[PDB]
């Protein structure tokens, strides 16, 4: 059966990278989303010019300011939402100089948080 | 005497109407019926506050006033003034050229309702600012009526619920 | 025009959505099924959900109809021989000129070389 | 009518505008009234006017002897025993006085507020032409300001600032003087040391440059410029 | 092989340790304003600086002025700052009418190191020059876990049979950087003279936007332009 | 409200109860930090 | 990014007077005019524009900044009130 | 003549001898009303909660707020001036500020003043038509 390139290549690199099995239609949908990506990226690029190279470069990087806060980046890399260390090292501390709640023996297990944040009522 | 006859008879300044104008000729560059359940057959077969307030105001008008009133009900952007009109809307950049004359009765019949709107909301919120202090309508007060027209209904984001994508839209067209 | 006395007319305006499509929808969205909630709840939320689908297909049928130069916007292929005789057709096209007044893009390639 | 178009003096004062050509508790809104009346754009102890808005009307209106006497009648005879007032007399009275071309009395006015004794003889020096030794003497007042002892005010640390360039221009250190306007983005000073110590109108490579600061610098045109 | 510190570091197992050497730093403080043994100038306690004060008050290690400390050659003792403190807290202006003959306590503290520290060297040293730089990023992991071992030779390995052992635990192994009780939630005649005096500053340049802190930068770009003159000059 | 509790209870409605060198540190510590809080203030 | 973390116009020393003035978040006042106006010139020089910005272009900032506020708070208030 | 502003970086106001000036200078802005800018940017918040709801705030909320308009503006003037730049212009103009807020925001501030396919594409799609009959 008749079947497009880059969807033959798609599945290729799932497949080398330990997949072994995917659904059929994930190929069209990661080529549809390319589509998708391509025309907004140009169509932002033509209003702030011809195109140069850095009317594209500037239109990637006004996208990246509310989307693409992800993938696998590793140090200071932006991923996981794109948070600084720093900030997240003093709001750590903050948080970790209180000290650990006092349970006595007979409430381990078995206390609960306040009324004002527990479902009481709701049925 | 569109702003007068919408209960403005004070004088407004050169940056009002300025501004009018501008949101004005905004929207008239970006501007049975086929869609009815006849057209369901492929055979066609041939058939066989507002109102209150200006009562109560044109009541308490004079002889004058209410002739002025009259007089000022009937002004009109197109009425006599095609080529001007057309040279101002710039029909050439943005159509082909001499668009019927059905087109420019309808677009005169919307732009006095777009005035008459604008000031009826401007006039509304000068008067609450002028309440909580204790003259005519300024540009801020047009501005603040905008930001009320181009709010749409809530029904137009209801696909975006739970999710943290930006609502991008094109001009309303109030 | 009370809640209380819509609710009591539930009888009169179940919709045309079965019983068990809102019971999965609604497991799956997190609330047990009208076997512990009220049976009127789930029609009135069946019922919405039936009318916001209907707004959706009026809007899309003016759309075709206004639509009857003269090329296709790139970014809505579908389509086969384009039917026959003067039907009207539910398009790709109709219903994404309709949806974008939603906020919803279906845009998609024609081909793929 | 409206659109064709003490109570004597009030009415004069603020009643009437002029552009188309006492009890002691109402006098200071007729003060008030002649301010905005004094400062107005279509021109072209009883009584108290603010002693800058006098300075700056003078130096426009050839009032300068006018001002000047309240000024220097004020400063003999504070009108209110505060500190801001005292200041701002006396920094007008010393603008009047610099503008007029009295080194002498400039002098004389600033040698009694410095509280240096460094600063008084580096004002000394400056007078008798001894440019050298009074740099020498600004430069070691600021040295013992650096520590920081005992407070010092801010017109002290400009008059420092502003009369080491004055006294370094008098000793003819223009190639110090060049790179420091360069650094510090003083366009007047780095003209008046390229006008004088290099041969940049030789080339257009840095006539245009300089040319390009002058149309920088004229527009706020001045006789010097 | 090194000595590790103890599971709670005290001010007087270091200070005890580490007799008879000098000092890491000596600060002197005044009524408005702070220095340096060794500084020219002055920092007022409203500038940014205010900051290491803040850590003095806390014991902490000032990680956020890390790179200046180590140009200098600051000592460290075990990761932790030996700090001395000297204490010196405890007419008619600009009239002319003026005459004119020309018209501390001691305390030491110890500071102690943080994580926020040791992130700050680890980055430092990521960019510093020496393989190009001192570290290279991709042996950055391998470096920390090493350092641990040496910070933590010892742990708490023995397990607990029920609830009341856990408790009893974590009662014994309290520490006291981190036993403080939750944070407190957020809060929120003259006028004639003031009027007067307002009045009397109208068209002011500058009196009448106040209604100071001395940098001296122009005069160190004059030395400095002078000194790399001379220097010029020499050479030839 | 830190020490506001609710409990675990299988018999109620909601099956939740609610209840109805010199100067050395250590000894001269506090009056440093009292000449700190004054420099702070 | 490790760097970020750890005859002629001196552009520098205009450049680095944006950090002289108190954030809104620090003094309490909302940004007008003369703040953003401010704010305006070391982002010109940043970006080398060496003619600076329009006359008007302040007042323009301020009543957009204004109207976002205003949709901000419309939002939150709609859904709780 | 028309008044001129104090252009050449030396500085205004130093109580100092280096006096040089304009023929006419300008007059600096002064008020002796009573009501300062100082006090009123401290009600402008008020007034917009007053506005839209139509204090009213708790004290953690307005702070969130405020930082949401210092952010505001300390990323649209970053924009705003790269753009500008990319089109090779030497100052900033009301157009760029506008092209951001409206494409990036959706935000439409009144009273301050096309694409189609190619024969390629036309090409294409008439294959794929042939294709499909």
């Amino acid at each position: 059966s008749p079947r497009p390139r880059d969807a033959r290549t798609l599945e290729l690199l799932l497949t080398a990278q330990g997949v072994t099995s995917f659904e059929p239609r994930v190929s069209q949908l990661l080529l549809d989303f390319a589509y998708r990506h391509t025309a907004a990226v140009l169509s932002d690029a033509l209003h702030l010019s011809s195109i140069t190279a850095n009317a594209v470069a500037l239109a990637i990087s006004s996208r990246l300011g509310y989307q693409f806060r992800g993938g696998g980046g590793g140090y200071y890399g932006g991923g996981g939402g794109g948070a600084s260390k720093d900030w997240m090292l003093e709001l750590a501390r903050e948080r970790n100089k209180v000290a650990l709640p006092r349970v006595l023996p007979s409430e381990w297990g078995v206390r609960l948080p306040g009324e004002r944040f527990v479902l009481s009522g709701v049925s | 005497q569109m702003m007068y006859v919408s209960g403005e008879t004070g004088e407004p300044s050169l940056e009002t109407t300025g501004i009018i104008e501008d949101i004005v000729r905004q929207q008239v560059i970006e501007i049975g019926l086929p869609w009815e359940p006849a057209s369901f057959y492929s055979v066609e077969v041939p058939e066989r506050q507002r109102l209150r307030k200006a009562d109560e105001r044109t009541k308490a008008m004079t002889k004058e006033e209410y002739v002025t009133w009259s007089e000022f009900r009937q002004a009109s952007f197109t009425y006599r003034k095609g080529k001007r009109f057309r040279e101002w809307a710039g029909f050439g950049l943005v159509t082909d050229s001499k668009p019927s004359d059905d087109i420019i009765d309808i677009l005169g019949f919307l732009t006095f309702e777009m005035v008459q709107t604008l000031t009826e909301e401007a006039l509304k919120i000068k008067e609450q600012e002028d309440l909580h202090r204790e003259t005519p309508v300024e540009p801020r007060h047009i501005q603040e009526a905008f930001r009320r027209l181009q709010q749409r209904p809530k029904k137009a984001r209801a696909m975006l619920n739970g999710t943290k994508l930006q609502q991008r839209t094109q001009l309303k067209l109030f | 025009a009370s809640l209380r006395e819509f609710l009591n007319k539930m009888d009169d305006y179940a919709p045309i959505i079965p019983d068990a499509v809102t019971n999965y929808y609604m497991t799956r969205a997190g609330l047990p099924p009208p076997p512990q909630t009220d049976i009127r709840l789930a029609r009135l939320l069946a019922l919405a959900t039936q009318k916001f689908i209907a707004d959706i297909a009026a809007d899309a049928y003016q759309y075709s109809r206004i639509r009857a130069l003269g090329i296709q916007r790139p970014g809505y292929g579908g389509g086969g021989q384009g039917g026959s005789q003067n039907r009207t057709v539910l398009t790709m096209e109709d219903l994404g000129m309709a949806v974008s007044e939603f906020g919803v893009n279906v845009k998609r390639s024609e081909f793929y070389r | 009518t409206v659109r064709m178009e003490s109570a004597r003096l009030a009415y004069v004062i603020l009643g009437q505008n002029w552009d188309t050509l006492v009890p002691k508790e109402d006098r200071p809104d007729l003060e008030r009234g002649l301010v905005t009346l004094l400062t107005k754009d279509y021109h072209s102890p009883h009584c108290k006017i603010p002693p800058h808005v006098l300075k700056f009307e003078a130096k426009t209106y050839d009032a300068w002897y006018t001002a000047l006497h309240q000024l220097e009648n004020a400063a003999i005879k504070p009108e209110i025993d505060s500190a801001a007032v005292r200041e701002s007399n006396l920094d007008a009275l010393v603008d009047l006085y610099s503008t007029l071309g009295e080194d002498d009395l400039f002098y004389g006015t600033w040698r009694r507020r410095c509280q240096f004794v460094e600063t008084n003889a580096g004002l000394s020096y400056e007078q008798h032409g001894m440019w050298e030794k009074a740099q020498r003497m600004y430069e070691s007042a600021q040295i013992k300001a650096r520590t920081g002892v005992i407070p010092f005010s801010e017109a002290e640390y400009m008059l420092w600032e502003d009369h080491w360039v004055l006294c370094a221009q008098k000793l003819q250190q223009w190639e110090i003087l060049q790179d420091f306007a360069k650094h510090e983005n003083f366009q007047d000073l780095l003209l008046e040391c390229a006008w004088r110590n290099t041969e940049y109108w030789q080339n257009q490579e840095n006539r245009d440059q300089l040319d390009t600061v002058i149309k920088g610098v004229m527009d706020a045109p001045t006789p010097r410029r | 092989t090194f000595d590790a510190p103890p599971y709670v570091i005290t001010p007087e197992y270091i200070l005890k340790k580490f007799a008879g050497h000098p000092p890491s730093l000596i600060v002197h403080l005044y009524q408005n304003h702070f220095r340096f043994d060794q500084q020219e100038g002055m920092f007022q306690y409203k500038s940014p600086m205010r900051i290491f004060i803040e850590h003095l008050r806390n014991r902490t290690v000032p990680h956020e002025i890390m790179e200046y400390l180590i140009q200098g050659g600051v000592p460290f003792y075990e990761g932790c700052l030996i700090v001395q403190v000297f204490d010196h807290r405890t007419t008619v202006p600009f009239s002319i009418h003026n005459h004119n003959p020309y018209i501390p306590t001691v305390y030491t503290v110890v500071l102690m190191p943080t994580a926020q520290a040791l992130h700050t060297d680890l980055l430092l040293k990521t960019v510093t020059p020496r393989d190009h730089m001192e570290l290279d990023p991709k042996n950055i992991y391998e470096v920390e876990a090493k350092i641990l071992l040496a910070t933590y030779p010892k742990l708490d390995l023995e397990p607990t049979k029920n609830a009341e052992e856990t408790i009893a635990k974590l009662e014994k192994l309290a520490h006291p950087e981190h036993s403080h009780k939750p944070p407190e939630p957020k809060v929120r005649d003259e006028a004639l003279a003031a009027e007067q005096e307002r009045y009397m500053l109208t068209l002011d340049e500058r009196l009448s936007s106040k209604l100071w802190e001395p940098r001296f930068e122009r005069f160190k770009l004059i030395e400095n332009i002078k000194q790399e003159h001379a220097e010029k000059k020499e050479q030839e | 409200n830190w020490e506001d509790y609710t409990y675990v209870d299988p018999s109620r409605p909601d099956g939740i109860a609610i209840p109805s060198w010199e100067g050395a540190e250590p000894e001269t510590s506090d009056l440093l930090n009292a000449v700190l809080d004054s420099c702070l203030a | 990014v490790l760097m970020e973390h750890a005859l002629k116009m001196n552009f520098d020393l205009e450049i680095r007077k944006r950090y002289a003035q108190p954030l809104a978040v620090e003094s309490g006042e909302f940004p007008d005019t003369s703040n953003i106006e401010s704010r305006m010139l070391p982002f010109c020089y940043e970006a080398g524009l060496s003619s600076g910005h329009a006359p008007d272009a302040a007042q323009f900032m301020s009543i957009a900044t204004e109207t976002f506020i205003k949709e901000v708070m419309s939002a939150i208030f709609s859904r709780t009130r | 003549p028309q008044p001129v502003p104090n252009i050449g970086g030396a500085g205004s106001g130093r109580p100092t001898y280096t006096s040089g000036q304009p023929a006419l200078p300008k007059t600096p802005a002064f008020q002796l009303e009573g009501e300062g800018e100082r006090v009123l940017n401290k009600k402008k918040l008020d007034e917009l909660v007053r506005q839209v709801c139509g204090n009213m705030l708790t004290p953690e909320v307005e702070e969130s707020v405020l930082n949401m308009a210092d952010a505001f503006v300390d990323n649209v003037l970053h924009q705003a001036c790269r753009n500008a730049k990319e089109r090779g212009s030497k100052v900033l103009e009301i157009r760029d500020i506008q092209l951001v807020l409206e494409r990036v925001y959706n935000i439409r501030i009144p009273g301050y003043a096309k694409v189609q396919p190619n024969s390629n594409w036309i090409k294409k799609m008439s294959a794929v038509q042939a294709a499909k009959v």
